[PDB]
């Protein structure tokens, strides 16, 4: 338990951002980012459990 | 997902002073005959004077509006002293969240379809309510029609043969 | 007019550049149908020219005025140079550092 705990690490500052109305493509690729690494991160935690 | 075309300035009553037709170039050619676009409009004068002209428009539809226009500059000094009598000349378009002069610039360049002129594109979204003005003194394309947009969203571009 | 610094952090200074929407108003305003403003230093450069042109109303008012903001080094200056429509700063900030913050809306 102290192992699987101690593999994750914490996170820091994570602050949303913002746009105008003609950087609308930045902005999608920053919900694109960010909702990536949030499936690989709750998929990784899951399957380690049912492990 | 979907839209409404309409008409914003219709072209017989929303230009009394300027010329309607004699917009027409060779490097836009239909069926032999020469052309241009089915959405904007060139403006001429109608005989050698040029009025300062302004126009506004406001929308009703409850919906977001698209609206296009466009920038015109010749390449010579004596094809802007053909077409618009002014050796200087500005257009302004003027909303809420949009506000921008432009001026045209003359310069010497390579022919590209046999033209050597060049023309820019500018393109606004409306909000529901709020309204917008032309206005202009000397190489304007105004909108002939527009488009009244709806949602639905998760739509895009597809490249393909199939 | 010139500023230099000597607090040895960074500067924020803020200016604006007021338009009239009619000539007649830009006539009264400042006797001069053309004018302009000019803010320099060592990495900022920019001369800013007017505009005039009519425009719907906002808050019962059809002018506008763009605002502009840039960081100064310590040591270096900074010239305004004006003719029409300078909006001068009255106030400015030095800064600190500290890292990790930011904007949270919420109504807790």
């Amino acid at each position: 338990v102290n192992s699987v705990i101690e593999k994750m690490n914490t996170q820091f500052t994570a602050v949303g951002k913002e746009f105008n109305n003609l950087e609308r493509r930045i902005e999608n690729l920053n919900k694109k980012v960010d909702d990536g690494f949030l499936d690989v991160w709750t998929y990784n935690a899951e399957l380690l459990v049912l492990l | 997902s979907s839209f409404e075309k309409f008409e914003i300035f219709p072209k017989a009553s929303s230009w009394p002073n300027h010329e309607t037709t004699k917009g027409v170039t060779a490097a836009c050619s239909y069926s032999g005959a020469s052309s241009f676009y089915r959405n904007l409009l060139w403006i001429t004068k109608k005989g050698t004077s040029y009025p300062k002209l302004s126009k506004s428009y406001t929308n009703n539809k409850g919906k977001e509006v698209l609206v296009l226009w466009g920038v015109h500059h010749p390449p010579s000094v004596s094809e802007q002293q053909s077409l618009y009598q002014n050796a200087d000349a500005y257009v302004s378009v003027g909303s809420s969240k949009y506000n921008r002069r432009f001026a045209p610039e003359i310069a010497a360049r390579p022919k590209v379809r046999g033209q050597a002129g060049r023309m820019n594109y500018y393109w606004t979204l409306l909000d529901q309510g709020d309204t917008i003005t032309f206005e202009a003194t000397g190489n304007l394309i105004a909108p002939w029609y527009a488009f009244a947009l709806n949602k639905g969203s998760d739509s895009g571009i597809i490249t393909s043969d199939a």
